[PDB]
RNA sequence: GUCUACGGCCAUACCACCCUGAACGCGCCCGAUCUCGUCUGAUCUCGGAAGCUAAGCAGGGUCGGGCCUGGUUAGUACUUGGAUGGGAGACCGCCUGGGAAUACCGGGUGCUGUAGGCU
RNA sequence: CCGUGGAGCAGAAGGGCAAAAGCUCGCUUGAUCUUGAUUUUCAGUACGAAUACAGACCGUGAAAGCGGGGCCUCACGAUC
RNA sequence: ACGCAGUUUUAUCCGGUAAAGCGAAUGAUUAGAGGUCUUGGGGCCGAAACGAUCUCAACCUAUUCUCAAACUUUAAAUGGGUAAGAAGCCCGGCUCGCUGGCGUGGAGCCGGGGUGGAAUGCGAGUGCCUAGUGGGCCACUUUUGGUAAGCAGAACUGGC
């Protein structure tokens, strides 16, 4: 009652039945797995950014609006 | 002893004699020079070799007997110390045996279907020297006659040539009169040196 | 039934090839991995700490990630079903620059150089790298020697 | 006519190898004591015999190396011993010489009843001025090949220092 | 006839290095003592290389790059008798000396001289460098020993003491300086102190001129025959500290040129090589015909 | 035209032997009282400066051994794809493309960054 | 004196290693506690093993740094 | 114009098979020559003596014969990954509790400038539910075991 065990035969045209799809596109590519230490970074700064970044920005931009 | 119609041309990998064998017997043949061993270059001018035109086996019984055959004809032929024959091929395949009835169908099938090391056989490609013989220049018809009686004995199809080179060397036999005499080439027993020009200048003032 | 351990395949691999058994150079360290690098993958013997699979070697990789003594990695590996893009943990010994990426650079500064000197001077200057073209109609010379007569040799044996 | 190469005694080593470990050996260091004024250091393993009795890591030789005026009154005293007459084949090939000396009571030692009898390995190296070289931990470079110490060397000046004779039988 | 010493070792050679063969680094300190950590990306890792050869010592500051070293200052010891040691060039203070002019002229030429003082009054104390807020803050460096073997007493933790006095942060322990005992735990700082001004040097020539004279004119020639007196040397390196403190600021030489040129033999061509052998081909070819008949 | 300290390239830069080295510099060297660790100031540390380039070191050379590079080997061994090609088979030949290595011979044997000093 | 791994690295082999990962010496348990991520067989599930991290207490070292077991590849186990 | 490809090209890396080699490491293996260090066996000068010498073995040197799926200095063809742009460049400025000689470095955020950036073909992305399948075979080429099989077992592609 031997029987054929394994083959990898009739396997990559099953495979390109479909079109073999690279994932393609992560626009903003996903954030998880960086470095701790840089995360303590990167939040406490984007909320600091959040917090005051408009008068010095609009004075800038008032100057370069003035500038050109 | 199985017949060599079971072992054959090639269909299997290289199995020589190393760590991994360690049950293969003795091979037929130890010896491979059979005529004036301590000859020099000079004393035997020509010599014919016998190519193979065949991808076959050869095996170590059928070079022991060619080997035999050849000497035989050659010291009925030449005398002793008239030729020196030298078999280029040396046995390093070693084949398998699936013995059974060790008259039942009640001792193994195909249960574990390894074998044990037979005997030594010879991967041979074409082109390769099987046998070369050198002796003198009167000699040219019987090196010819005893590779023809050994040709009906190696297996398969096979032809003769008698070489352009000078005995074993690979240099010209025209070259080899008008220049071992005057620079390069000097005689060490049956075999030739072949000294350069990027050398250090003591072995050319030892010489001259 | 192959027993698919770790480096079951790497005899030859991940070895040191001749004349460079020994301490590794300075200069692999001395790099600049930063984010968005097109990095490639090649094992290293020497250090036995992070060297990423037999799988990912000879790889090539986009870096996400960078630490104190190592790098991080997500390479597009091919399986059975669909390439994946997987996140590695590699150390700095095992990885060099791709120097494809800095070509590309470079050709993306010449561009940027002719197209400025087009638009200074009006000069149509065909910035598309086109493939190697037909030949044309160029014009030989033959003069003071006839052409050689060849003929095939005998066979010699 | 020479600048600055002159040879000179660079070490003097001394062996007592005692087939035993324990109350011999512990007054074999009690000699190279007695000698040297600064203790020994012991010898171990490396190899088991069995045919005579000793073991792996046992205490089986005492040694001591002595330098300078030290080593020349030890080596003058293994000359009066031997009455300056070396042999041929004493002096090794890279310009080093050993005789070794039994009746260690020959050299100045008053006997003492309790210590016993024995021998005692005289080995002699020669020196230049710039053999740290290969010694020192910074720059371990080469000895050279006009500086190196040679038998023909060696044998000449035990010749012409302290008047010896080579007997070539 | 005994050996088949070398036939394919030349091929199968693997050389070490050039630097170690040339027997000036070991790589095994070096690689955990240059490479910064990559979480910067472009940070360079100062380290302070204290070389001591015969007559000179050589305190230096570098950071490394792909192309090689970049060194941003260097002090040595043949320029202390322009800040006023003249003679004792390869001591524990001329050490010390050399550590606080590299520290001096590093700062100076960062501009960080009215900051960061460091200690002035030379007692000997483990007054470690600290970080002003509000101000650019300390400079941050590590030793390198290179291949001398760190003992209690080496002149590289010296130049440590110097450069620490200057005012350069660096890391250190205070059982490696010398003066600390060996089996009891505590730290003796008016030993340390006594060491830096070479007190002790002074009483061994106190002990040479009691003793013998013949050492004292034997060694020390160059002391007696300008002038070394203890008293004038305890001034003389507190007027030496001061010397340095007051000016690091590095005046060069000139040198421009005398510009001419033969020492060395050049290298000869090919064509010379091969009429060399042919002269010598001709001339063995001479003796052949001349000799065997003579 | 050079050297010293730290190096990058890791033998075009290693090994054997023979010559050359003016000025700095590198060293060998002169000795253990303090710091120091050993059987031994041989190694490591400590304050030098009476000699020397003998050695280390820097150059040059050996029809030098190795290394690298280039011809020959060689469009040869191999090889993607093809045939109702040959041959009983073993293999071999052709169309289209890609195409390696040893003996043999010729050429080289260090290039540079930072900082500092001598003609 | 020559000595490029021709020895040794606990064991079967492969890779790697010379002022070393080998031998000797001095201290020390980082073979510690905790949350995530990734690799390995893979269905991209688990176990086991491993990697880079992060937060405490630390050991060694002059410091750089190294160490959360064995130079790496295996040496181990679900519900109730 | 967004984008994609069982494709090629342009650059960039990766491998260790075919081949070839072992006068190159490891393992085998053949024969001759030269040399004198060394012990082992014969012979001569002869009380005996490395006192001298003939012969042999081992060793070394330079050669030479033949190989290695679990050897390799070298090294193919075929093959695998990446890039061939607006998600890309350049300029100016804020934030950081990360880092730190330095407004030093690195990340994030904001504003502005120019889209004609290899060939060929194709209009693409994405969500849910589920049947059947889970006994295969044959053919060129590369192979494992066996003497061989319409035998048993693998790789690519195609067919039943
Ligand atoms: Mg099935
Ligand atoms: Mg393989
Ligand atoms: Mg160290
Ligand atoms: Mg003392
Ligand atoms: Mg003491
Ligand atoms: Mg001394
Ligand atoms: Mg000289
Ligand atoms: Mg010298
Ligand atoms: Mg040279
Ligand atoms: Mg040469
Ligand atoms: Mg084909
Ligand atoms: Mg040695
Ligand atoms: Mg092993
Ligand atoms: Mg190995
Ligand atoms: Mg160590
Ligand atoms: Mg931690
Ligand atoms: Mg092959
Ligand atoms: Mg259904
Ligand atoms: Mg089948
Ligand atoms: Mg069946
Ligand atoms: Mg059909």
């Amino acid at each position: 009652a031997k029987s054929k065990n394994h083959t990898t035969h009739n396997q990559s045209r099953k495979w390109h039945r479909n079109g073999i799809k690279k994932p393609r596109s992560q626009r903003y590519e996903s954030l998880k797995g960086v470095d701790p230490k840089f995360l303590r970074n990167m939040r406490f700064a984007k909320k600091h950014n959040k917090k005051g970044l408009k008068k010095m920005q609009a004075n800038n931009a008032k100057a370069m609006s003035a500038r050109a | 002893r199985r017949p060599a119609r079971c072992y054959r041309y090639c269909k299997n990998k290289p199995y020589p004699k190393s760590r991994f064998c360690r049950g293969v017997p003795d091979a037929k043949i130890r010896i491979f020079d059979l005529g004036r061993k301590k000859a020099k270059v000079d004393e035997f001018p020509l010599c014919g070799h016998m190519v193979s035109d065949e991808y076959e086996q050869l095996s170590s019984e059928a070079l022991e007997a060619a080997r035999i055959c050849a000497n035989k004809y050659m010291v009925k032929s030449c005398g002793k110390d008239g030729f020196h024959i030298r078999v280029r091929l040396h046995p390093f395949h070693v084949i398998r045996i699936n013995k059974m009835l060790s008259a039942d169908r009640l001792q193994t099938g195909m249960r574990g279907a390894f074998g044990k090391p037979q005997g030594t056989v010879a991967r041979v490609h074409i082109g390769q020297v099987i046998m070369s013989i050198r002796t003198k220049l009167q000699n040219k018809e019987h090196v010819i006659e005893a590779l023809r009686r050994a040709k009906f004995k190696f297996p398969g199809r096979q032809k003769i040539h008698i070489s352009k080179k000078w005995g074993f060397t690979k240099f010209n036999a025209d070259e080899f009169e008008d220049m071992v005499a005057e620079k390069r080439l000097i005689p060490d027993g049956c075999g030739v040196k072949y000294i350069p020009n990027r050398g250090p200048l003591d072995k050319w003032r030892a010489l001259h | 039934t192959n027993t698919k351990g770790k480096r079951r395949g790497t005899r030859y691999m991940f070895s040191r090839p001749f004349r460079k058994h020994g301490v590794v150079p300075l200069a692999t360290y001395m790099r600049i991995y930063k984010k968005g690098d097109i990095v490639d993958i090649k094992g290293m013997g020497t250090v036995q700490k992070g060297m990423p699979h037999k799988c990912y070697h000879g790889k090539t990789g986009r870096v996400y990630n960078v630490t104190q003594h190592a790098v991080g990695i997500v390479v597009n590996k091919q399986v059975k079903g669909k390439i994946l893009a997987k996140r590695i943990n590699v150390r700095i010994e095992h990885i060099k620059h791709s120097k494809s990426r800095d070509s590309f650079l470079k050709r993306v500064k010449e561009n940027d150089q002719k197209k400025k000197e087009a638009k200074e001077k009006g000069t149509w200057v065909q910035l598309k790298r086109q493939p190697a073209p037909p030949r044309e109609a160029h014009f030989v010379r033959t003069n003071g020697k006839e052409p050689e007569l060849l003929e095939p040799i005998p066979y010699e044996f | 006519e020479n600048p600055m190469r002159e040879l000179r005694i660079r070490k003097l080593c001394l062996n007592i190898c005692v087939g035993e470990s324990g109350d011999r050996l512990t007054r074999a260091a009690k000699v190279l004591e007695q000698l040297t004024g600064q203790t020994p250091v012991f010898s171990k393993a490396r190899y088991t015999v069995r045919s005579f009795g000793i073991r792996r890591n046992e205490k089986i030789a005492v040694h001591c190396t002595v330098r300078g005026a030290k080593a020349e009154e030890i080596l003058e005293k293994g000359l009066k011993v031997r009455e300056y007459e070396l042999r041929k084949n004493n002096f090794s090939d890279t310009g080093n010489f050993g005789f070794g000396i039994q009746e260690h009571i020959d050299l100045g030692i008053k006997y003492d009843p309790s210590i016993g009898i024995y021998g005692l390995d005289f080995y002699v190296v020669l020196g230049r001025p710039g053999f740290s070289i290969a010694d020192k931990k910074r720059r371990t470079g080469c000895i050279g090949a006009k500086h190196r110490i040679s038998k023909e060397e060696a044998m000449r000046w035990f010749q012409q220092k302290y008047d010896g004779i080579i007997l070539p039988g | 006839v005994k050996v088949v010493k070398n036939k394919a070792y030349f091929k199968r050679y693997q050389v070490k290095f050039r630097r170690r063969r040339e027997g000036k680094t070991d790589y095994y300190a070096r690689k955990r003592l240059v490479i910064q950590d990559k979480n910067k990306y472009n940070t360079p890792k100062y380290r302070m290389i204290v070389r001591v050869t015969n007559r000179d010592i050589i305190c230096q500051i570098a950071y490394a790059r792909i192309e090689g070293d970049m060194i941003v200052c260097a002090a040595y010891a043949h320029e202390l008798p322009k800040y006023g040691v003249k003679v004792g060039l390869t001591n524990y203070a001329a050490a010390y000396c050399t550590g606080l002019l590299l520290a001096r002229r590093l700062l100076n030429r960062f501009g960080m001289d009215k900051i960061y003082e460091g200690q002035v009054e030379v007692t000997g104390d483990e007054y470690n460098v600290e970080s002003i807020d509000g101000q650019p803050g300390a400079f941050t460096c590590y030793l390198d020993a290179g291949l001398a073997r760190t003992t209690t007493g080496n002149k590289v933790f010296g130049a440590l003491k110097g450069a620490v006095d200057g005012g350069l942060s660096i890391p250190h322990s205070t059982k490696r300086f010398p003066g600390y005992d060996s089996e009891s735990k505590e730290f003796n700082a008016e030993v340390h102190r006594k060491h830096i001004m070479g007190q002790n040097v002074a009483d061994y020539m106190r002990y040479l001129m009691e003793e013998d004279e013949d050492a004292y004119k034997k060694q020390f020639s160059q002391y007696i025959k300008n002038s070394v007196t203890p008293d004038m040397m305890e001034e003389m390196y507190k007027k030496a500290h001061a010397a340095i403190r007051e000016n690091p600021v590095y005046e060069k030489k000139p040198k421009k040129e005398v510009k001419k040129k033969r020492w060395n033999r050049p290298k000869m061509s090919l064509a010379q090589k091969k009429d060399r052998v042919a002269q010598k081909k001709a001339s063995f070819l001479r003796a052949q015909e001349r000799a065997a008949e003579s």
